[PDB]
């Protein structure tokens, strides 16, 4: 039952590390468009049906089974409001430790365009459209001259592989914002504002992209679509656990010897993770201060049980933390954490969209925090009063962006706190002592400027 | 307001004249005065005013940087 | 009570205090009810005028309106 | 701590002790309230001199000092005053209130 | 009529009330001034009369104070004025 | 930071001419054609991008002529493009430093390479070459993590890189002829263990057309 | 004792027309109307105390959050006039120059217990 | 053609599909807020009524909650008066101590819920502070001092939906989100003296007076 190790014909994907060419004929012995034509002539149920038993759940970081998420799209009046229905496929990323998403389209660019007609074809949408990052340049590039070979085979388009159906897939290019990842600014970056998330109990199921009805699913989800749709779904559910079964593209980076990314099965514990197929760390596995599986979004493991740890939703959960996309940022002992928590704070709050009060505001203050407990001006207090301005902005804003800042100041103070302790008694007798605030009693409000203190 | 915590006793008179009206003024002077070195002796430090800034002003140190002891200073006046 | 044109108000010679003559300027009553402020008014014996409350009329909000699906012109454009 | 948590006991003794005093006169006290350590007498003003006896007069009672008795005006009644009584009891060291009403016309009984 | 309902339906200390759903309207008559209060003394028993409205032992509740003091006369030579004199040391 | 209010110093005037050439007007239609003719204003996304690739930034005669082609007034633009990081409003040189100094960089030495940057230049990152031929911009994940220290010139990313490695990169883009298309100086393709392959060791990939499921 | 318009180091009248003094007098002495004057700052066109109504609560000066309004601890200034006792803007802002010496000795001492 | 419901014990009829907050104020009970209006659009954005909801995980946003039968409302909880402490903490950090010089003294809608609802002390004491808003002349009716501003967005919402003048917008992410036209372009419109009288906290205000 030992979860690791998979062989290659098990593999979703066959062009990861690019031997085998990203063109349509590449395409063609790959083994996709091979039946197109009878998957589109069955019936839309029959497709919720295997993905449904296929235990399909969400791969944009929220988890949620993308079964439901498809069947929750047609209430059985569906038919009478009769216009257009939208999908939309969130192949933006900017979450830092992931490229999975470059992987799928750099790669197979036409499993996408075909995933996206079969859950088109899965949810009765009339178009469908890709959102990549306005960054990634070439690799839109990529996508449109591989559905412009779809076109030109007649794949999709008037009347997709001879079926009766409608499909058009159109690229819209993201111009660098990370907020539009999340669905609903994406579905307002789509109709050509600012991209702000709204309010959740408007549902994007029922009431959407352009006053249409839509969903917004991630990028490698319905690139998965038609392996799984081919192989059947009880083949997809041997792999890993109970609920949390089948494959997940894994990219493990930061300080490994050899930084990659994979394709592995769920279920599986991280030391066989990174010993395997990733070298080794850095100094070896004494050399291990802390890990994020997922991406900036998610806790830090500290060293003491990320040895007996599986990387699916329930035991990531658990250890009080989550998979996200797995991306896997190992932090390197002679590195700093708090450095990089710093970091991380200054990421959310330059990426964050600046609409309710609580996520906006607090990011400016948990940035003023990081960089005065980086350096240490402060009371061994103020680190338990920092728990609590994370508990301030934790579930109070729009999107999840208030928690995705909050979660990671959370692992910091609940796995190094003596961590904290010691740059701060570091400070104490490096300099004077310090108030509150890292304010010093020398420290005053001259012309313009504050002196006295270094100011972080 | 510690009466409890401070000792003293108390002079009553027995007629109801003028002259145990001034008996009695003139061990309560002896009484006040016992008090006094009773208070000064078990003066304890801490706060002097009630503790929220809801009732009774914030000081003139907090209330010219704090954004919420402004508020209160302005309004506990209005 | 309703001023008295004359006896309302008036700048002083000296600072420019506002002075004046009137001296039911100030007192103003709270009573519970508009019968209890009625009985009260015409037992003391007064004229009086009532003037009758304005209260907001109820209109049903969604936040779903604000992005409705627009089949002709569009004629707005929201801003959230 | 919360102030109101030191007087729960008494008060507690003092709505037994009203719910005496309304069950020994009925045709006379319409009502009582009790805030925190404070007892008050809702009585109507032809009810006054039958109250205040008992109040003078039971052994459980004994208010004997008058201490302050005043007025309040609330316009939006119909009975424009209410007339308030305050009594000390000296043995058992208690205080009690009474209440009554009046118009600007029509009297309350004189207690002295 | 509050009064009369201690007397007659209960306490929630001391619940004298079955039938919930007629309990409600055996509630409303005396909301609605069905029963009076000397007729409410009138019935009810005699150890509910010594229980909620006596004392235990059937005497009148004494004026309640909050802090009882007893006194202590102090007349020896710690007293403020020797014998003789018209005034004495309470404490 | 972001900076929002607008200066009318001169060069960004609405008193200054600007519109598409043919070429950017062609793409300009096919562009608006995408989306339902009702919603014309879901196109100003890209069309602004059209105008940031006429002119060398987006100024406020591009936003202002986007907002005359598209039914729309130009505050809604204004929005739409000081929302986003992408459209520089200020006028830059001809490459655009992106060094990325997340956490993923940061672990893998992005501080050595940023200032291995301005080391050979003098510039700070804000601010602009004299040349007008550099603009340093630190920047948040540009999706290149694993690839682990990293950047950004115009479209084309940098990656795997060393100090050393980097001020002869700069040194090639400062004669003009551009260093490699390619994402390092040949190390690994694009995602690969450094060591070799340790996952699709076969020279044909299989065909899933047996592995099916009976149901079609 | 009597009142006092201190004004800024550099010479500025610090008093920028809260009407906090005004609104918390007990005796209701202090009046003020305000305008925006050239520069755009928020000063008193017009300040005045009368000096019989005043009661010496200290409430205006312990409100002022300029600390513009003082108490000095003058009591000889004992008149022969009502008019004169009626303290305009000018002989308050006389009084704040004149003593300034004294009341830079009394907030050395009070404005920790403040 | 109504939903009967229950907020704080009391029961209450609302015609369906309404707003939470429409139930809150047709059953009495006062919920406190910054950027809802009768005459102005839904927006979530100040999250100052957050609300206790029986089948719901996180405390509700009630203005834009929709009302649906069988629904049990509490706004009493100790989760819900912490929720309100804390977002009103968040929201007095970045506002200036312009309270002796602001306009709204006495109306000031964010100062006279920060007595009922918030905390009692501050904890922003850093060194670097407060950001700092880039003043924006508008016109000569109204003057406008954006550092006390909260983004509240209801002028923006009422000059696009009523007033029909789109010049008004938010431009900018994060901190550097500010409410003004881009361009330092002047607001003209037939009642343009009725956007200060809207803004809560004292940004825009009015000229002569
Ligand atoms: C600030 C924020 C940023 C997000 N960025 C991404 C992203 O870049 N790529 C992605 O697939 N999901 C992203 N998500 C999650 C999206 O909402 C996702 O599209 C959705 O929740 C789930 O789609 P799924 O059904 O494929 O899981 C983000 C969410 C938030 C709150
Ligand atoms: S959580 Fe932050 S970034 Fe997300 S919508 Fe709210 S204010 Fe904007
Ligand atoms: S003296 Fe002080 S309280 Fe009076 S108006 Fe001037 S600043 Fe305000
Ligand atoms: S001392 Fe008291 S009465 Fe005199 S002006 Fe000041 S507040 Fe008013
Ligand atoms: S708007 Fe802000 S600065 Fe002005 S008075 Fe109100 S709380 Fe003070
Ligand atoms: S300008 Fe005023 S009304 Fe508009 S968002 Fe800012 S504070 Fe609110
Ligand atoms: S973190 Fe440097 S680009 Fe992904
Ligand atoms: S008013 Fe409901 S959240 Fe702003």
């Amino acid at each position: 039952r030992q979860y690791g190790g998979l062989k290659d014909q098990d593999r979703i994907f066959q062009n990861l590390y690019d031997n085998y060419g990203w063109d349509l004929a590449s395409a063609r012995k790959q083994g996709d468009w091979y039946k197109t034509k009878e998957l589109i002539l069955k019936g839309d149920t029959w497709i919720i049906d295997e993905i449904k038993k296929s235990g399909l759940r969400g791969r944009g970081g929220a988890g949620f089974p993308s079964g439901l998420k498809w069947s929750f799209m047609n209430p059985p009046g569906w038919e009478k409001n009769e216009g257009p229905r939208y999908l939309v496929v969130n192949a933006d990323e900017g979450e830092p430790g992931t490229c999975k998403d470059r992987e799928i389209m750099r790669k197979d660019p036409h499993k996408l365009v075909e995933g996206c007609l079969l859950a088109g074809r899965a949810m009765n949408a009339t178009a469908a459209y890709i959102y990549i990052r306005g960054e990634f340049y070439n690799e839109a590039a990529v996508l449109q001259t591989a559905i412009n070979e779809a076109y030109a085979a007649g794949l999709i388009g008037k009347d997709a592989c001879g079926s009766g159906y409608d499909f058009d897939v159109y690229i819209h290019r993201g111009m660098g914002a990370y907020v539009c990842g999340e669905e609903t600014s994406l579905i307002e970056s789509l109709e050509g504002k600012a991209g702000k998330p709204r309010l959740k109990p408007p549902f994007p199921a029922g009431v959407g992209l352009f006053g249409r009805p839509s969903t917004v699913t991630n990028v490698e989800t319905v690139a998965v679509a038609p392996t799984i749709l081919r192989r059947g779904g009880d083949w997809f559910a041997s792999f890993g656990r109970e609920r949390n079964s089948g494959t997940k593209l894994f990219c493990i980076s930061g300080n490994v010897n050899e930084p990659c990314t994979v394709e592995e099965e769920m279920s599986i514990p991280l030391r066989e993770l990174l010993e395997k197929h990733c070298g080794g760390i850095k100094g070896g596995w004494d050399n291990l201060l802390g890990v994020i599986p997922g991406g900036c979004s998610v806790p830090i493991l500290p060293k003491n049980i990320c040895e007996d740890v599986l990387m699916d939703f329930d035991a990531l959960k658990d250890v009080q933390s989550g998979l996200g996309t797995a991306a896997v940022i190992v932090i390197n002992k002679q590195q700093d954490v708090i450095r990089a928590i710093q970091r991380f704070a200054a990421f959310y709050k330059h990426e964050s969209c600046g609409q309710c009060t609580p996520c906006r505001e607090g990011t400016t203050w948990l940035l003023k925090a990081m960089d005065r407990f980086r350096t240490g001006q402060a009371k061994e207090r103020e680190i338990d009063m920092l728990y609590e301005l994370t508990k301030d902005i934790e579930g109070h804003t729009i999107c999840a962006l208030g928690d995705a800042a909050a979660w990671p100041i959370q692992g910091l103070i609940r796995n190094f706190r003596p961590e904290m302790e010691t740059r701060m008694k570091k400070f104490h007798d490096e300099v004077g002592a310090v108030s509150v605030g890292g304010w010093m009693k020398d420290a005053r409000v001259e012309k313009g400027k504050v002196v006295g203190a270094p100011l972080p | 307001d510690a009466y409890d915590k401070v000792d003293f006793d108390v002079p009553v008179g027995m007629n109801g004249d003028c002259y145990d009206r001034y008996l009695i003024r003139m061990a309560e002077f002896r009484q006040s005065l016992r008090i006094i070195e009773q208070c000064c002796n078990d003066m304890p430090a801490g706060a002097v005013k009630v503790e929220d800034f809801k009732i009774n002003s914030p000081p003139r140190n907090l209330m010219k940087e704090d954004m919420e002891a402004l508020i209160h200073h302005f309004l506990l006046y209005t | 009570w309703d001023i008295v044109d004359v006896a309302n108000r008036w700048e002083n010679d000296l600072i420019g205090w506002q002075s004046s003559g009137d001296y039911m300027q100030a007192t103003q009553m709270k009573f519970t009810s508009k019968e209890s402020a009625i009985k009260f008014a015409n037992k003391q014996g007064w004229d009086f005028y009532i003037q009758e409350p304005h209260h907001r009329k109820f209109r049903v909000k969604q936040y779903a309106n604000n992005f409705v699906h627009s089949y002709g012109k569009l004629k707005h454009i929201r801003t959230k | 701590v919360n102030p109101a948590d030191r007087y729960l006991q008494h008060v507690s003794d003092l709505h037994q002790y009203a719910k005496y005093i309304m069950a020994a006169l009925p045709k006379y006290i319409q009502g009582f309230s009790v805030w925190k350590d404070e007892l008050t007498l809702h009585v109507a003003p032809s009810a006054v001199i039958p109250v205040t006896t008992f109040l003078r007069d039971n052994t459980s009672t004994q208010y004997k000092s008058i201490i302050d008795i005043t007025a309040v005006d609330y316009p939006s009644r119909e009975n424009r005053f209410e007339v308030v009584y305050n009594f000390l009891s000296v043995r058992h060291n208690s205080r009690i209130r009474l209440k009554t009403y009046a118009t600007e016309v029509t009297p309350v009984p004189s207690i002295t | 009529k509050t009064v009369t309902g201690l007397l007659e339906l209960g306490s929630e200390a001391t619940p004298r009330i079955a039938d919930g759903e007629a309990g409600t309207k055996a509630l409303a008559n005396i909301a609605n001034g069905g029963v009076s209060f000397t007729q409410a003394l009138g019935k009810s028993s005699k150890d509910v009369i010594y229980g909620e409205v006596l004392t235990v032992n059937g005497l009148p509740p004494v004026a309640p104070t909050l802090a009882p003091k007893q006194w202590k006369i102090i007349e020896g030579e710690a007293a403020i004025y020797p014998k003789g004199y018209p005034c004495r040391t309470f404490h | 930071h972001i900076v929002s209010v607008h200066r009318n110093t001169e060069n960004n005037n609405p008193s200054i001419p600007f519109e598409f050439s043919p070429e950017n007007m062609k793409r300009a239609e096919e562009v608006i054609a995408k989306y339902p003719p009702q919603y014309k204003k879901a196109a100003v996304m890209p069309l602004l991008d059209i105008g940031q690739r006429q002119l060398g930034y987006t100024s406020i005669s591009v936003m202002n002529y986007v907002a005359k082609l598209l039914e729309m007034p130009p505050m809604r633009v204004y929005e739409v493009a000081t929302f986003y990081t992408m459209y520089n409003r200020t006028p830059m040189g001809r490459y655009h430093l992106q060094i990325c100094t997340t956490t993923p960089c940061q672990l893998c030495g992005s501080d050595g390479i940023m200032e291995a940057v301005q080391n050979t230049l003098n510039i700070k990152p804000g601010e602009t070459t004299k040349d007008n031929l550099f603009t340093l911009s630190e920047v948040e994940c540009l999706g290149a993590c694993v690839n682990a220290p990293m950047m950004a010139i115009n479209d084309d990313y940098y990656e795997d890189l060393t100090p050393e490695g980097t001020v002869k990169l700069l040194e090639d883009c400062k004669a003009g002829k551009m260093p490699t298309p390619g994402p390092e100086n040949h190390v690994r393709r694009d995602c690969e263990p450094a060591s070799g392959q340790k996952v699709l060791l076969s020279k044909e990939p299989h065909n899933v057309a047996d592995f099916l499921q009976e149901g079609i | 004792g009597e009142h006092a318009l201190r004004r800024y180091p550099s010479g500025e009248e610090r008093c920028i027309a809260c009407k906090l003094c005004e609104a918390i007098c007990p005796a209701l002495a202090i009046t003020i109307d305000a305008e925006e004057r050239i520069d755009g700052s928020r000063r008193t066109t017009k300040y005045d105390i009368d000096m019989t109504k005043c009661i010496y609560c200290g409430y205006c000066q312990e409100s002022c959050p300029v600390d513009a309004i003082v108490e000095t601890p003058n009591v000889e200034y004992a008149t022969e006039t009502r008019e004169e006792l009626l303290y305009n803007k000018e002989k308050l802002l006389a009084n704040g120059d004149k003593w300034e010496l004294e009341l830079q000795y009394a907030l050395d001492a009070d404005a920790p217990y403040r | 053609a109504e939903i009967e419901l229950t907020i704080d014990g009391h029961k209450v009829s609302i015609e369906a599909g309404s707003a939470l907050i429409q139930a809150c104020e047709k059953a009495g009970v006062t919920v406190p807020r910054y950027c809802y209006h009768d005459k102005l659009a839904i927006a979530g954005n100040c999250r100052m009524c957050l609300v206790d909801v029986e089948r719901a995980p996180k405390p509700v946003a009630s203005c834009a909650y929709p009302v649906a039968p069988g629904m049990v409302v509490r706004t009493d909880t100790e989760r819900v008066k912490q929720a309100r402490e804390n977002v009103m903490e968040m929201m007095l950090q970045n506002h200036p101590l312009d309270c002796p010089v602001c306009d709204q003294g006495g109306e000031c809608d964010l100062q006279d819920q920060s007595m009922r609802y918030g905390r009692d002390r501050g904890r922003f004491t850093e060194i670097t502070g407060k950001r700092s808003t880039e003043d924006k002349n508008i016109g000569p009716l109204v003057k406008t001092s954006m550092n006390r501003c909260i983004h509240c967005t209801r002028c923006v919402r009422f000059a696009n939906d009523i007033a029909g003048a789109p010049e008004l917008g938010s431009s900018g992410r994060g901190n550097d989100m500010q409410i003004g036209t881009y361009l330092e372009k002047n607001l003209n419109t037939e009642l343009s003296g009725n956007v200060i009288d809207l803004c809560p906290v004292g940004a825009l205000t009015n000229k002569p007076y």
